[PDB]
RNA sequence: UGCCUGGCGGCCGUAGCGCGGUGGUCCCACCUGACCCCAUGCCGAACUCAGAAGUGAAACGCCGUAGCGCCGAUGGUAGUGUGGGGUCUCCCCAUGCGAGAGUAGGGAACUGCCAGGCAU
RNA sequence: UCCUCCUAAAGAGUAACGGAGGAGCACGAAGGUUGGCUAAUCCUGGUCGGACAUCAGGAGGUUAGUGCAAUGGCAUAAGCCAGCUUGACUGCGAGCGUGACGGCGCGAGCAGGUGCGAAAGCAGGUCAUAGUGAUCCGGUGGUUCUGAAUGGAAGGGCCAUCGCUCAACGGAUAAAAGGUACUCCGGGGAUAACAGGCUGAUACCGCCCAAGAGUUCAUAUCGACGGCGGUGUUUGGCACCU
RNA sequence: UGUAACGGGGCUAAACCAUGCACCGAAGCUGCGGCAGCGACGCUUAUGCGUUGUUGGGUAGGGGAGCGUUCUGUAAGCCUG
RNA sequence: CCGACUUACCAACCCGAUGCAAACUGCGAAUACCGGAGAAUGUUAUCACGGGAGACACACGGCGGGUGCUAACGUCCGUCGUGAAGAGGGAAACAACCCAGACCGCCAGCUAAGGUCCCAAAGUCAUGGUUAAGUGGGAAACGAUGUGGGAAGGCCCAGAC
RNA sequence: UUUUGUAUAAUGGGUCAGCGACUUAUAUUCUGUAGCAAGGUUAACCGAAUAGGGGAGCCGAAGGGAAACCGAGUCUUAACU
């Protein structure tokens, strides 16, 4: 046959959910395009990963007229 | 992999070289452009030369 | 304090891990065992969760 | 404090289309002219400047309208965690959660800050 | 060896000689910034012009496009066009992700200097995920770091970098194909051939419906298109016994 | 190969369905007595002793404590014609 | 050149109705997973470091599947249980199914699965039904005035079968 | 004994008695115990001698860096919040 061929698995997902008190600079969501949208205190590196810029609460929201998530670091 | 690499020589006097790919046969030219060189902490201009 | 008493009525041989947990969280450790507890929420879910092994009379 | 207009939001279709009507004192739009500021891989169409003769025709705003899009119960169905059972490819019982689709129905948005014009 | 979907049971991960496809590159702009723009397809009209070139208007709303496979993204466009340029910088890095490890990946921010923009800002390569090779040995450049009495030097170190379809891709060596019925040893029924076991695709023997052959008439005898079993019975499937 | 598709004898219930009350049934649970491990607690600890919970199936394997055998010191001692 | 009509022919797009999808999603659970707070229970059951390992052949049963013939006591994963490494009672016998975890002794008691006529311990127990096949005590498509219960329907003392 | 699994119709043993398998030397790490303690300890050898002498050496109380070198700090870097 000519089916035995496949790739290492990439081990995305979220990985800090919401509510979940993080440290700056930590990873919240690996992803492959912007399923999750960047909001406030959240950047956006250069594979797309959304990560904390500040120490806080993860947040998720719906938001925009396109109906897209977005994570942002609540204060704390 | 007709992509062959060569090193970009600082024009400052140091041995100081960046290094990166060039296609040979379509762009027969020299290379040249503004570089760190971290020896005199300054952006000189580097000129292409033969990787050897 | 209005405490309840549960008694194990059947083994926990073949049980999942988690009942296995809750019937340790409750203390039971043998069948006909009887122990007194109050009765709260966390209790009373606690019961639930493994109510066809235990009896709780009030 | 009432109406209308402009800018920035909250919210992201109960907020969007379509049909009919309506608006120029102010605002907005089309409009007039292009040596100059600036611009067209050609073109003052766009972008830009200097203005107010004309019109709300187009666009845009407001009002009305259920031809759509959209939201949407209650009840039932499917699925399923735990324990048990059968005629065991698949189902049933006790208990907990409970859709999607569809039906009655809802629906022509609501709201905050500032400025201008018209009345009190 | 590496990448994409499913298998994968709604966090991660997850196997088979499972189902489908790709990679061993490319780019001095196809990268960075500022400013601007919106496709695919179809209808109508128009010289050569035609189903299909370029032009004008309309419908449509991303069914298009992304340097390439697939998936996830993308209108603030990551897609397309133009101006200026090298952040495809150097030393670092709070804190995480994924690995048994070697390692791989994301990262605001600090210091010096740079590009675009009036500026807020953005820029440590390309929309992201494949585009790859550890160590040893050796080559080139820089640096008194070291230098066997001393001063040099050779050699070695450090920094930058090169040479392996080492493709059996964590690479036994720089270097390697066959025969044994002339054989031989240590083992395994962990594993095949015989026979036994489970199952019955295949084999054999029945049964359900009845278009038709039988001059007319399905069922005297056969019976197409299809369906349901029995036996263990041929060739098998599995590797449970030796 | 022989009944050989209730284990058998046999059963018109001694089968099946629904309801109810008994009883049998295990090294499960309870009673009585005994041994040992680990934690609370107190004694005046001989550094382990009352009470008190609770544990004690077990291969590869890990940990702890012992019995017995030959020889050396104790030992020209002690037992034995 | 334009064309002419209709022909048991096929047929794009659009509209209405109806299905199918692991590699389809304008919807969408239960579970499972991560984090925070609280109470009770559990011999710290949790984590870190150091000394010593063994193991890297797994098996079956339930649930979710790939492959095979929706074959196999077949094979490969996830998860739980048991066996491995686990005795006792039941399924005749029967590592893997059901009930249940053996520290030791007793000629004591209560129950679980499963049973209560005899082997063989316990109801020839009570009330109301069904079966006539030894069905119970092995199986399908299909065939049949077997027989018990329930709600309708068509013909009928203008006479039904 | 080996196995997923053996009464297995898988292996081994006719039986009895005797013998038969984690030892020894030298280094290294960890645990317990004894001595001394910022110190501990000696090896060959001398010695009539398991005493005593012998501190040659080793480990430890300081590390960072490839190294010169610096030092409770050091390395990177022109320099580090």
């Amino acid at each position: 046959t000519r089916n035995g061929r496949d790739s290492e698995a990439k081990r995305l997902g979220v990985k800090r959910f919401g509510g979940e008190s993080v440290l700056a600079g930590s990873i919240i969501v690996r992803q492959r395009g912007t399923k999750f949208h960047a909001g406030a205190n959240v950047g956006c590196g250069r594979d797309h990963t959304l990560f904390a810029k500040a120490d806080g609460k993860v947040k998720f929201e719906v938001k925009g007229p396109k109906n897209r998530k977005f994570i942002s670091i609540e204060a704390e | 992999g007709i992509r062959e690499k060569i090193k970009l020589v600082s024009s400052a006097g140091t041995g100081h070289f960046y290094t990166t790919t060039k296609n040979k046969r379509t762009k027969p030219e020299k290379l040249e452009l503004k570089k760190f060189d971290p020896v005199v902490r300054q952006h000189v201009i580097y000129k292409e030369a033969k990787i050897k | 304090a209005k405490t309840i008493k549960i008694t194990q009525t059947r083994s926990a041989i073949g049980r999942l891990p988690k009942h296995k947990a809750t019937l340790l969280g409750l203390g039971l450790r043998r069948i006909g065992h009887t122990v007194e507890r109050e009765d709260t929420p966390a209790i009373r879910g606690m019961i639930n969760a493994v109510s066809f092994m235990v009896k709780v009379e009030e």
